């Protein structure tokens, strides 16, 4: 959005030193129990394990492929929530302009709390009036006293929580078959051999499953000076 | 005198003693004269941007000696500034309502002298020294000190 | 049937859009910089311009152009030794492209080719190329 | 340009109101739905209708304005842009050259002439009997 | 294939939208002939005022063929 500042380096990828060292437990943790860093590396390890196995991709369904990469198959419930989330974020630093509100289609006023201050400017052209500010509280269909424009408050609330991308992913995504560490090892040997590492994440991940320091050059990789 | 090069090449080689010309005519040589941390960003530069930067840098550094010459002549001029006639005290000249003490509110050194009136202060310091009070300055002949810019 | 997916970008400030599952898979695959590699194709006009900045690269780039090779720059520095493998690699990639393209729809069998000459592949993960940024001339000569 | 302007010289965030012209309209287009044909009455409003990311063009603008921040190479601007970027720098440098090779020489000549003839070479010699160099800018007399 | 050096490509045009930027009709892009005519007149006035220092103090004696009411008697 225009109100956001510049992408960080982390916005693209995370450093491999932030990979959890207990990979064996990481790949067995349920999604609802994974933190932001743990969830990043669960998806990256599992997603790259399937993508770096070309011979199996054509026989893998889009439902299974999306699960491996950690992408959520969309549906009307989740689409509604995500859309209203992105609309809330956009309105943080953007103007609020849209069609005239009526009983059939009230002006939708997203909010996290139970109230949001709103102003009615009336219709277009000569039907526009001076700003009339009012407090839009949930559970009431508001009508402007001047132009009769109907307003309504929409709350991004779900089960004692507000709506977030993390909440939407946890509520609607279902964990599939438990990730098999044999796949990690098999793909690791595929792209990492004879001092050539073409899957750096899988070389670090396999090292942790082995106990940290087992694979060649990994003790030297983990030895820091400050 | 080397005859293995042309006269033009010899002159350019000597003007390249510090490598300025080589860095202009070689991108690789310019990037490898950068410290490694900044060499990382070099590949994005255009040749237009690179040579324009060198041109601005070279013009500036080559004019610094000229400014230095102009400044030295200025120092010499001030170091031997000609005496000027003593000012007649005209209708509106040398008006004082109170002594000059804003520099030394409590000590009140040279209350009669003006802030940068060096000859008045010298005689005033001499009075203080004759009164057993030490003051600094106005005792060494100019030609017997360094950086005076008044030596023949 | 291809399902729609949510694709999110950013770490702390996250922007979510809808996207194609296959397009996202390709996007992540191209992010594997060690596996999927960009390769350069030259033309005579650009090869000549290279000489203005690196004479050695011009000669090596000319060899690549003469053989119509799409070559990585790191490999290009060793084209003198890698040329026989590069020519063999070119043939195998072409064979594979032809086989997959000509196959009937719904036939996703792997192509038959010699993977030992194609890099990067499991069969040949490449060579440990030595840095060539070492001066070899005496300034006093 | 030096000064930052949100609309034109927005270098702090790099936001651009419209997509690159290189992109086909089918891929990305400027966010402009002012020409939308009248909606049929039997169509029903599903979305909010509010100007925002529900519109495809606006969504793609936000997405691109964030994913454009990482690029494999530089987008070389043309020489006109490069000249404008350092217009003041180049002009000041030429001003310094003028001050050294134009102002310098004639100022020296005037002082040397003044030494011999008491007044600069661009002044009217006085007969009043007053002494000294007198004015220098004769056109402000 | 054929390519174009980016340094010599032309400037990209403003996008054509509901909100379009257009400077073509302003005529503020560069100094025009009128500006250079102002400079020429300034140089001329500067030289004239110095060369002919009695111009501001003219002579009231006037003959004027065809009298004073003829057009060439006003310049
Ligand atoms: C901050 C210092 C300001 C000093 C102002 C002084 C003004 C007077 C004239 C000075 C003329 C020299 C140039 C000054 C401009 C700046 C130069 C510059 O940018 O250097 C960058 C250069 C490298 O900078 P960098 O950041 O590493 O690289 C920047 C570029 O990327 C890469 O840079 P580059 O390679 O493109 O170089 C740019 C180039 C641009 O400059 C030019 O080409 C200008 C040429 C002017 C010619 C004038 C004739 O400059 C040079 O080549 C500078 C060469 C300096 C070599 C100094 C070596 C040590 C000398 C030690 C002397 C010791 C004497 C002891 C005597 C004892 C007696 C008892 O800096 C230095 O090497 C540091 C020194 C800078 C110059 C100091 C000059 C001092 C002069 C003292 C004279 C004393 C005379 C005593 C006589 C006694 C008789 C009895
Ligand atoms: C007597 C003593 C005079 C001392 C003058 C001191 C000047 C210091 C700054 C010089 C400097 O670096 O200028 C170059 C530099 C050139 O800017 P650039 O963006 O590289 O220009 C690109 C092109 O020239 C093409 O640029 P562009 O034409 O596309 O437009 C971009 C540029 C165009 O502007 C400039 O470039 C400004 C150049 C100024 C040169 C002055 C000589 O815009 C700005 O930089 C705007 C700066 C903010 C201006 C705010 C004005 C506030 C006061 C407004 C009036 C309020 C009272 C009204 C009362 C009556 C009511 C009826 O100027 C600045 O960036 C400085 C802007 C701020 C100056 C504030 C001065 C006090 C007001
Ligand atoms: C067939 C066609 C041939 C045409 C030939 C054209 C020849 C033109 C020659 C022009 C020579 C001009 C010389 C100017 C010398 C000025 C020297 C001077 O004043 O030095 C000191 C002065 C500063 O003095 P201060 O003591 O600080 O006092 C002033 C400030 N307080 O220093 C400067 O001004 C520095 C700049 C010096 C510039 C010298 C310019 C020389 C120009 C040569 C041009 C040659 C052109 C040849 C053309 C050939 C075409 C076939
Ligand atoms: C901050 C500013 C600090 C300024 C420190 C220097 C002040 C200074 O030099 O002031 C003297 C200067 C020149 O005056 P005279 O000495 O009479 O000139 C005779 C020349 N022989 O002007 C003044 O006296 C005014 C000083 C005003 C207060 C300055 C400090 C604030
Ligand atoms: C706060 C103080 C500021 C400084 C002093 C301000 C002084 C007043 C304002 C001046 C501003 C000028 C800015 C430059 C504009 C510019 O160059 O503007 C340039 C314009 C031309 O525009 P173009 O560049 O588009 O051609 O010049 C003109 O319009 C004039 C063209 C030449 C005319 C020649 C003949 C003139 C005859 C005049 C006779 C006068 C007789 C008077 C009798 C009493
Ligand atoms: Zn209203």
């Amino acid at each position: 959005y225009r109100h956001w500042h510049r992408m960080s380096e982390d916005d693209w990828a995370l450093p491999l030193d932030s990979m959890p060292e207990d990979v064996k437990t990481l790949m067995a943790t349920p999604q609802t129990e994974r933190g932001f860093v743990e969830d990043y590396w669960y998806n990256r390890i599992r997603g790259e394990a399937t993508l770096l196995d070309p011979e199996a991709l054509p026989s893998k369904s889009y439902i299974a492929l999306a699960r491996d990469m950690g992408l959520q198959i969309v549906d009307e419930p989740s689409s509604h929530m995500m859309g209203l989330i992105e609309l809330y974020e956009y309105l943080r630093g953007a103007s609020f302009v849209g069609p005239f509100g009526t009983i059939e289609n009230p002006v939708l006023v997203p909010a996290v709390g139970q109230e949001r201050v709103v102003a009615c400017t009336g219709g277009v052209g000569d039907e526009e009036h001076f700003t009339l500010w009012f407090r839009c509280r949930e559970g009431f269909m508001y009508r402007c006293g001047e132009c009769d424009q109907i307003f309504m408050l929409v709350r991004l609330y779900y089960e004692d929580r507000y709506w977030t991308q993390t909440l939407v992913r946890d509520t609607f995504m279902s964990d599939g078959d438990m990730f098999d560490l044999k796949t990690l090892e098999r793909v690791h040997k595929m792209w990492n051999k004879d001092e050539m590492v073409r899957w750096e994440v899988g070389y670090w991940a396999q090292d942790y499953v082995l106990g940290k320091g087992v694979l060649p050059g990994m003790v030297e990789e983990h030895t820091r000076v400050n | 005198i080397s005859t293995s090069e042309t006269l033009n090449q010899k002159i350019l080689r000597w003007l390249d003693v510090t490598g300025m010309l080589t860095r202009w005519h070689s991108r690789r040589e310019f990037i490898l004269d950068m410290d490694p941390y900044f060499r990382k960003n070099s590949g994005m530069w255009t040749e237009w941007e690179r040579k324009t930067l060198l041109f601005l840098f070279y013009c500036c550094t080559l004019a610094t000696p000229y400014s230095a010459y102009l400044d030295l002549q200025e120092l010499k001029h001030q170091g031997t500034k000609p005496p000027r006639p003593v000012s007649l005290e005209s209708r509106f000249m040398n008006q004082r309502r109170y002594d000059f003490t804003w520099m030394h509110p409590q000590d009140k050194f040279c209350s009669e002298c003006r802030p940068v009136e060096l000859e008045c202060k010298k005689m005033c310091f001499d009075r203080y020294r004759s009164m057993d009070y030490r003051m600094y300055g106005f005792q060494r002949p100019r030609i017997q000190t360094y950086y005076s810019f008044s030596t023949c | 049937q291809v399902p729609d997916v949510f694709a999110t970008f950013g770490w702390e400030r996250r922007l979510t859009v809808i996207h194609h599952p296959g397009v996202m898979a390709i996007s992540k695959l191209l992010d594997q910089r060690t596996v999927v590699k960009p390769r350069a194709t030259f033309n005579q006009e650009l090869v000549e311009e290279i000489g203005d900045y690196d004479e050695d690269l011009q000669r090596k780039a000319q060899v690549a152009l003469d053989n119509g090779l799409a070559i990585e720059w790191r490999v290009l520095d060793f084209i003198d030794d890698e040329l026989p493998r590069l020519l063999a690699e070119k043939r195998e990639i072409e064979k594979a492209r032809e086989q997959v393209m000509s196959k009937a729809p719904g036939d996703y069998t792997q192509p038959v080719f010699d993977s030992s000459v194609v890099v990067p592949t499991p069969a040949n993960l490449g060579r440990n190329y030595p840095t060539l940024n070492l001066p070899s001339g005496d300034p006093t000569e | 340009k030096h000064f930052f302007t949100d609309g034109a010289n927005d270098y702090v965030t790099g936001w651009e109101n419209t997509p690159p012209l290189k992109f086909p309209a089918s891929v990305m287009k400027p966010c402009d739905y002012s020409m939308t044909k009248p909606i049929p009455k039997h169509w029903k409003l599903r979305g909010s209708g509010i100007h925002g990311p529900e519109n495809t063009d606006l969504m793609k603008l936000v997405l691109w304005n964030r994913l454009k921040q990482k690029r494999p190479q530089r987008e070389v601007p043309n020489i006109n842009y490069l000249k404008d970027s350092i217009r003041l720098e180049l002009s000041v440098n030429w001003w310094l050259m003028s001050c050294i090779f134009l102002w310098g020489p004639w100022l020296h000549w005037g002082q040397e002439y003044q030494k011999v003839h008491e007044q600069p070479p661009w002044a009217m010699k006085r007969i009043d009997g007053l002494r000294g160099e007198g004015y220098f800018t004769w056109f402000l007399e | 294939y054929k390519t174009e050096n980016p340094l010599y490509k032309d400037d990209e045009p403003f996008a054509k939208t509901c909100h379009t930027f257009d400077y073509t009709r302003e005529g503020t892009e560069k100094n025009g002939l009128g500006y250079y005519c102002l400079m020429g007149l300034w140089a001329s006035i500067f030289i004239w005022d110095s060369l002919y220092t009695g111009a501001t103090m003219p002579t009231g004696v006037h003959r004027y063929v065809w009298g004073p009411y003829f057009p060439t008697a006003w310049f």
